[PDB]
C-alpha cells in the first residue's frame, strides 16, 4: 500500500472520521397526513414510484 | 546589479498580482488541510520570500 | 418569516388537528387560530450563504476609500464601477468581488 496511491487513499477515506453533518446540506420538517402519499410535488415522484 | 534586482522585485509584483486575479476568479488551487484564503496567503509569503533571497 | 396573532399580537405556534388532519397556527394567550397554507413548519440550513450579497446599499458609490474600476455593467453599460469583495467574513468566505454601478447599483460578479 504504501508504494500504491490509490491503495492509500482507500485506506485514508478508510480512516477518517465522517459523520451526517458532513454531508448533510439542509434540514427540514413538513407535515403530511397521508403515509402512501406527499403534500411536496417535488418529492412526490419519487415517494410514488418507491410505493410502487 | 540594481537593474537586475528592480527587474526581479517587479516580476515577483506580477507573480503576486496573477495569483490575487487567480483567487478572485476561483481558479487558484487549494493546498489541502488549508481554505482557501490560507493557501492564497502562504502562497504569497512563498513569492515574496523568494523574491528578496533572489535580489539579495 | 413567522406570523403573530391579529388581535394578541403574540406569536402563533403551529398545530395539527386531529379530527380534521390539517396543520393551523394557534396561540396560546387567545383561542385565535388561523389555516396554515405552507407545509413547511420549519428547516434549518447546515451550509448557507445569506449575508453574502446581501450587504447591499443605495449610497455605497459615496465611500472614498473604495477602490474604483472599469468593469462593464449588464444594466446601464457604465464606465465606472465600484468593487468590494464579500461582507460575510467566516474563515471560508471565498474572495470573489461584487461590483456596483453607479446608476443601477446592480451587484455582479465576473465569474
Ligand atoms: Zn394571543
Ligand atoms: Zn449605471
Amino acid at each position: 500500500i504504501a508504494l500504491d496511491i490509490e491503495k492509500a487513499k482507500v485506506i485514508q477515506s478508510s480512516i477518517e472520521y465522517t459523520t451526517l453533518k458532513n454531508v448533510t446540506s439542509a434540514t427540514e420538517i413538513y407535515y403530511d397526513p397521508d403515509p402512501t402519499s406527499t403534500v411536496i410535488e417535488e418529492d412526490f415522484d419519487t415517494v410514488e414510484a418507491y410505493f410502487s | 546589479t540594481m537593474k537586475e534586482i528592480t527587474h526581479a522585485i517587479s516580476s515577483a509584483k506580477e507573480q503576486v498580482q496573477e495569483i490575487i486575479y487567480k483567487a478572485q476568479h476561483n481558479e487558484l488551487e487549494l493546498k489541502p488541510g488549508m481554505t482557501l484564503r490560507e493557501s492564497f496567503e502562504g502562497e504569497v509569503s512563498r513569492t515574496l520570500n523568494d523574491a528578496r533571497d533572489s535580489a539579495g | 418569516s413567522f406570523r403573530f396573532c391579529l388581535e394578541c399580537n403574540n406569536m402563533l405556534y403551529p398545530k395539527e388537528d386531529k379530527e380534521n388532519q390539517r396543520l393551523l397556527y394557534s396561540c396560546r394567550n387567545c383561542d385565535y387560530t388561523e389555516l396554515a397554507e405552507d407545509p413547511k413548519v420549519y428547516r434549518h440550513e447546515l451550509i448557507t450563504n445569506i449575508g453574502e450579497t446581501a450587504g447591499i446599499v443605495d449610497d455605497i458609490g459615496q465611500d472614498p476609500t473604495l477602490p474604483r474600476s472599469d468593469k462593464e455593467c449588464p444594466e446601464c453599460h457604465s464606465r465606472d464601477c465600484v468593487f468590494f469583495q464579500s461582507q460575510q467574513r467566516r474563515k471560508d468566505t471565498n474572495m470573489t468581488l461584487f461590483y456596483v454601478c453607479l446608476n443601477c447599483k446592480k451587484t455582479f460578479r465576473d465569474e
